């Protein structure tokens, strides 16, 4: 896309995941499964359900009667009215359409940045303790069980703890 | 070996296709549509207060009381006016109506509207008031607008005829009068006797002296004559002054009127059903928070902005990829 | 040693500059400009079907039939009207025209059109049909609007001018008339005999009456009198009855006429060339697709949104760096 | 620019590249030269092409005729019409101007993203097999012929293959 | 140890908040507001040239010469007009004013302008030029519109009154007349002697003949009568010719006129002060550069865009965080 | 924000900084302190300043007067008028309401980019002579005194200068 994450270095989506838009994927010695991220899948929905609640609520309604009200000797007037209505039609039509697009290119790229910003959240915590496969995954230079993963996730990974076990398998 | 942890995004079996500046037909996981394009097919009340319903009648034929209109509902308050594109029953006896559209604009919506006798048909002890016409026939026999009196000669004399009203009804009063333009001089004589006649009407603001215009015309409803109706708003406590020596189609009733602000007439061939709405269209009512719509241009009420657009689909989720 | 690979972008010899929210005078590799600003200095046919060119006459002068306008090119169909700012030849006999503007508008565009004879000049046996004036001079010899009949007195006697027409010409018909406003009491007497004359006209929907208002006036075109003109559209099958005791300026011709949708008048000095166009301006026609333009406000057809704007330059390429 | 690439960590642009918007320059034992990336340069051109169409096609024309038809006793109408035409010109003028400005800020950055994405798409495929010069180039910790260079441009680099030969040269 | 180098962004004690498409209520460092919302309460001149304060008068009161308006400042050039919603000093003698609205418009903005007499009061030697009235009386004594000569009978004879003038004031002239509409016959006779009178006015573009209409009306300001005023604009080098057998309320003065363009009337009660502005409103002026405002809709001048908006805060700094 | 920096991996901002927007903070043997980046601060200033001038300058105002103008037998015109003045109000209101919401977003993100693009302009020069702390700071593998930092700020840092000296502190 525009942040390269979605439909980019991460080739595709995970049907399996159902509890969110952004998530993780583990393949340690205790099988495999999916798990979305609360803190970032809620920041999303909030500012996206504050995007629709922005384009919708900022509109001014104002009570109006749109109708004829002109004789056959007031055809100049009718016409004037028509130029006006036509006028506001072309304006709102244009604006609305380009709003939809503009706000969609953004919405979509927003989702990208949201992901790419999470991948990095994790990458920048691990560093050399992992092989940056280059596809959204990280390979561990040490066995990482369930209690560990859930500390990479919740954002509390202990680097030093594994620093010395890992600089082993890395070199060789 | 070598354990792994991966980062990815949701996906599903969706087909909601949104568009973007750079790319069209993008499949995404979820989307909202902000283009209201669905109505309910029912013409409904507007803020609870309903439309005056005119059936096959026109505002004019309604106010004057074209017999075919006596079966209309007599609501004392409405929010807009329903009316067919080209009603059948208006000026049964042919003619015209001055500043007619302004009147229609005035009457498009009222807080209060009540018909009221002010110049009773029997007051004219000096004239004949039972005069009808075949163009205004009622069950075979000649008749006339149920709300006007058609003052004519009696005993071959049309004495100078006066009539007045001090507006003491608690609110401004719409009053309508008309003057008759006959086809030929022998018709003027037969109905009025005198000639060089005048119709004079007066208030603290209005002052007209109309002079009947006799002339030949194409029979319309078998009538060469024409009735030129005019109107005014007689303020409260203000008096109105009719005087004429011929050709005066005076009124019997006035209309007390109150306005909360105006609305508009909606052309349609349909009828009121028992439903509510903030926004009515010739095709149906609208109930929506959406910003835009394409239901129909001729709206009444508070309505979303009308656009010449087919679909307007925001994207809520992300891009759906296999 | 050490093999390398590098990633970088295009660049070129491009001066093209664009502005952005944050930066200005920015050079880019290439760009698209979406602001149309070049016409073609040619007044052209519209959507295929030519305009109408009164040249040096007005719609008044044209219709009435000012002698100076007999040489124009009869166009059964058109899509707009070309008229100088202040035409020289209009109402040769000085006066006014009622609902003139409203009329001009009606005519701006017409699916069909064709002058027709309705009330032959010599059918007026009761009165003369060859009166004229010096301000409609046809080479030293006095005359009148080629389509109008200045009915005058015959034998110190002005009968009752009665004339009709059933509109069977297969479609609506523009019809015109007027009333002479003489300079003094005596003149009225000279030309029409009767004083206190009137001019009545009637169709199924129209009833108008004019009455000469005698005032003293500057000799515009060496004439002190004035002729107030009035018009109507007589429906298929409806009839029009003239009836006057004096001052009635009759029609000899009507105009069959069909509409397909309004247009407009363009005040130009230039003339028509052999070309096509979807959108037209005083300066010349436009052939474009861009959203916007800035040639001339007064526009006619399918045109881009006029804007008070100098340049609209979209940056397609990328920032161009050495 | 906004993504750091164009006129950023890649100082300038190759006039040499003549076949696309964003491509590569290599130098191996076999020689040197440019060669733009078929995909990216096409994904972009499609975008931009689509962008100018959105802003043109989405405009409703209708059919108007502006003109007088206002007697000297209908000045107030003349004015309503003026106020109308003058109110719309303003709207359309300010809308165009700002459309451009916005649409321009975004186009330039699209090109930025596009470049940085290519850079990232290559980088992440090479890894510790190369020296990241930080000037928009990678120095190889192994020999890369042409059938090799291609594998990079084409997206099929075989890191595993040159993994061992490289960690060798890389250490010393 | 290990020397470090951290990177970060500016922050401060700012509470200023801005809104984004995704996040509401967001503190920033520096913000520029663009919604002008403060006036000054002082109705200042405009572009250097003052308004035209009228006070408790109507524009009708002004032009004619209602003695209650003698005190007004006759500035020859002005940019706009101030005038209460419901003035008191308008028509002392009840009546009406034709094309009043269009008129009020003409005289909204004027380049040049000057009151210049054209038909002297003492030129009426055959008539009485002092028959004022009570409702328009100065300090008890009956009086009349200072520029409006009330022609009445003298010598129990009312002979045709004539009035002619050639426009040679370099520019156009706004001349104003009126006819009288008496309540009963015995009033007409008492004043004009003749009966079936008339009032004719004439130029190259004008031509009216008013026939005084009589009727019975509620006494307004102790008068049953009414004066119906018309107006015109005499083109350079033209001639306006009156002619009246009675009822005419002739004009004594005329108004040279030149327009650069048009403005409009302001419904204020306040009074002009010694200041300046390019944008005036009922509630005050505006010295702002911002592109928007929410002051008052009814603005005059070169102005921001009036929006139904409370706040328009642009973020200029960066998200401020602890 | 959208570029993960401001309020992202650089949790908070610096009260201690007062001479520009974004800047540094060195912490060696000889003291410690803040130094905002005059370069990337005067470019963004020019940015924003030039932004607010676009939304202000491009507003073509013209000249008009509003008001009654209409009698009591002209209710219709009086209304048309209203349908217009209102019509435009609804437009100008909506446009500006959003125009802000957008511009505000793109502006806060512009900042986030400007911080990110600086943090990378530095990282990519330093490479493995330092230790990416994933907090906004790097820890030098060597002694980096004052006059050192200065060759970094003006972006002329000599990577070869501290290569071995630090490649020693790295491999233990
Ligand atoms: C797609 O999946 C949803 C549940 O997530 C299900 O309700 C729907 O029927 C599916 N669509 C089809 C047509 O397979
Ligand atoms: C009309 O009635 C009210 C109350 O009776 C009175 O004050 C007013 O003067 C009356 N008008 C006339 C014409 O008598
Ligand atoms: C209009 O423009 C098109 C190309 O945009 C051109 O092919 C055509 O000739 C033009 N039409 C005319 C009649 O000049």
């Amino acid at each position: 896309g525009l942040f390269g994450a979605i439909a980019g270095f991460i080739e595709g989506g995970w049907q399996g995941m159902v509890d969110g838009w952004y998530g993780y994927h583990h393949s340690n010695d205790q099988g495999s499964g999916y798990a979305a991220d609360k803190e970032s899948t809620q920041k999303a929905f909030d500012g996206i359900t504050n995007k629709v609640n922005s384009v919708i609520e900022k509109m001014n309604t104002q009570f109006e009667a749109v109708g004829k009200e002109f004789s056959n000797l007031e055809r100049r007037l009718e016409n004037l009215n028509k130029k006006m209505e036509d006028g506001f039609l072309d304006v709102w039509t244009y604006n609305a359409e380009l709003l939809v697009l503009m706000e969609n290119e953004h919405t979509l790229d927003f989702h990208d940045s949201n992901v790419k910003n999470l991948y990095d959240k994790v990458r920048m915590q691990l560093r050399d303790n992992v092989k940056e496969l280059g596809n959204g995954c990280f390979e561990f230079y040490h066995k990482c069980d369930d209690e560990c993963m859930n500390s990479v996730k919740n954002g509390t990974y202990d680097y030093p703890k594994y620093e010395e076990e890992s600089k082993l398998n890395r070199n060789e | 070996p070598g354990d792994q942890i991966c980062i990815g995004y949701h996906a599903n079996n969706s087909t909601e296709k949104v568009d973007t500046i750079l790319e069209r037909n993008v499949t995404v996981t979820h989307a909202k549509d902000i283009l209201e394009k669905t109505h309910n097919g029912k013409l409904c009340k507007l803020n609870g207060i309903p439309p005056l319903e005119l059936g096959d009648c026109s505002i004019a034929g309604w106010l004057l009381g074209n017999p075919e209109c006596d079966r209309l509902l007599s609501v004392p308050e409405w929010s807009y006016i329903m009316e067919k594109e080209n009603p059948r029953d208006g000026l049964c006896y042919p003619g015209s109506f001055n500043d007619y559209e302004e009147l229609k604009h005035l009457l498009s919506s009222v807080k209060h509207f009540e018909k009221v006798k002010i110049l009773p048909k029997d007051r004219w002890t000096q004239h004949t008031t039972t005069g009808g016409s075949r163009a205004c026939a009622v069950s075979g026999n000649p008749s006339f607008f149920r709300n006007m009196v058609w003052l004519t000669e009696k005993g071959s004399n049309y004495p100078v005829a006066k009539g007045s009203y001090n507006n003491t009804s608690g609110e401004q009063m719409l009053i309508i009068w008309g003057v008759h333009h006959p086809n030929d001089e022998t018709e003027q004589r037969t109905l009025y006797q005198n000639v060089g006649t005048y119709v004079s009407v007066g208030t603290s603001t209005l002052n007209k002296r109309s002079t009947p215009e006799i002339a030949t015309r194409p029979k319309v409803n078998g009538q060469g004559g024409r009735m030129e109706f005019s109107w005014t708003l007689l303020d409260m406590w203000d008096t109105i002054n009719f005087e004429s020596t011929g050709n005066l189609i005076a009124p019997e009733y006035g209309f007390k009127i109150s306005k909360r602000g105006s609305s508009g007439i909606m052309k349609t061939e349909g009828t009121l059903e028992n439903c509510e709405t903030k926004c009515q269209t010739p095709l149906g009512a609208i109930n929506t928070t959406l910003p835009f719509h394409n239901v129909h241009p001729l709206t009444i009420g508070e309505c979303p902005k009308y656009v010449k657009s087919e679909k307007l689909v925001l994207a809520t989720g992300l891009r759906n990829v296999p």
